[PDB]
């Protein structure tokens, strides 16, 4: 059957301003099957508090889903998005550049 | 608004 | 200009787990406005815009009725297939569907939709003529037949030409202030050393709406697309897009290179400089 690799983007809603309030994406798109597990880390430690959009779909099929969480960034804290589908052999981590 | 008709392959 | 109205959903079986899991979800151009989860619960149709909350209850149980049956329809489904398939009972397997329409900038009807995939694949779909339908599997030829003698395309013509195209004429005038809008991309680049010879310059758009943007970027004005990254537009979470386009510029050349935005919120296309 037909598996699709998710492409991820870790993001701000708004740019990055330290001890001003913000949300922080994981927006996971271009996958099949539906199935997959997304956490946002806080310093590599998992952020319990994430929502998700309602799953749909593109032209081709493929799904996309956007994972977020409401965050203050810091000069120091660090943030990533780590994701696991069944055409990942292990869990893929992308860190959070305040630039991508 | 949803089409009102059943539809089954 | 243009718009569209589209309805998506997907069904995934889950052999031993319960009933198969059901998401429907409903657009206007870019913008979501109506959801029904099946494992969630309401166990109803709800609002996801802010012009829609404002329907009265007829709509809601009347979508959701409808919304419902949809349920129900795509469960036989699933085992239909299996059986079309010849599949395991163990296996979970996926039915996506989506239906809809779209009018000019005349608002008047162009286009109708009515699509179906199993696992990932066109299985069946209405042509343009709204008349006839193309199934590429043998498998999907016993649906096309069946459709065919129950006339089923002349009922869905109807609904696509007619009710579809009503109904989003109402949403985009009660949505008016979000749909009929524009919210054009504001802009700005950054520069980045990658090694004492070389540079990232990224050209960036953020909120704007409706997503469709151009993002591109000119050495002496000739194209690089070769040699520009260019990410997938992405949602930032409160109904604009976000989008990003780069080229490593070799030093002393940071004023060869412009970077373009085409998008319908802008008076003029802008073209940008690192300067």
């Amino acid at each position: 059957m037909i598996q699709r690799t998710p492409k991820i983007q870790v993001y701000s809603r708004h740019p990055a301003e330290n001890g001003k309030s913000n949300f922080l994406n994981c927006y996971v798109s271009g996958f099949h099957p539906s199935d997959i597990e997304v956490d946002l880390l806080k310093n590599g430690e998992r952020i319990e508090k994430v929502e998700h959009s309602d799953l749909s779909f593109s032209k081709d099929w493929s799904f996309y889903l956007l994972y977020y969480t409401e965050f203050t960034p810091t000069e120091k804290d660090e943030y990533a998005c780590r994701v696991n589908h069944v055409t990942l052999s292990q869990p893929k981590i992308v860190k959070w550049d305040r630039d991508m | 608004l949803l089409f009102g008709y059943p539809v089954y392959v | 200009g243009s718009h569209s109205m589209r309805y998506f959903f997907t069904s995934v079986s889950r052999p031993g787990r319960g009933e198969p899991r059901f998401i429907a979800v409903g657009y206007v151009d870019d913008t979501q406005f109506v959801r029904f989860d099946s494992d969630a619960a309401s166990q109803r149709m709800e609002p996801r815009a802010p012009w829609i909350e404002q329907e009265g209850p007829e709509y809601w149980d009347g979508e959701t009725r409808k919304v419902k049956a949809h349920s129900q329809t795509h469960r036989v489904d699933l085992g239909t297939l299996r059986g079309y398939y010849n599949q395991s009972e163990a296996g979970s397997h996926t039915v996506q569907r989506m239906y809809g329409c779209d009018v000019g900038s005349d608002w008047r009807f162009l286009r109708g939709y009515h699509q179906y995939a199993y696992d990932g694949k066109d299985y069946i779909a209405l042509k343009e003529d709204l008349r006839s339908w193309t199934a590429a599997d043998m498998a999907a030829q016993t649906t096309k037949h069946k459709w065919e003698a129950a006339h089923v395309a002349e009922q869905l013509r109807a609904y696509l030409e007619g009710t579809c195209v009503e109904w989003l004429r109402r949403y985009l005038e009660n949505g008016k202030e979000t749909l009929q809008r524009t919210d054009a991309p504001k802009t700005h680049m950054t520069h980045h050393a990658v090694s004492d010879h070389e540079a990232t310059l990224r050209c960036w758009a953020l909120s704007f709406y409706p997503a469709e943007i151009t993002l591109t970027w000119q050495r002496d004005g000739e194209d690089q697309t070769q040699d520009t990254e260019l990410v997938e537009t992405r949602p930032a979470g409160d109904g604009t897009f976000q989008k990003w386009a780069a080229v490593v510029v070799p030093s002393g050349q940071e004023q060869r290179y412009t970077c373009h935005v085409q998008h319908e919120g802008l008076p003029k296309p802008l073209t940008l400089r690192w300067e």
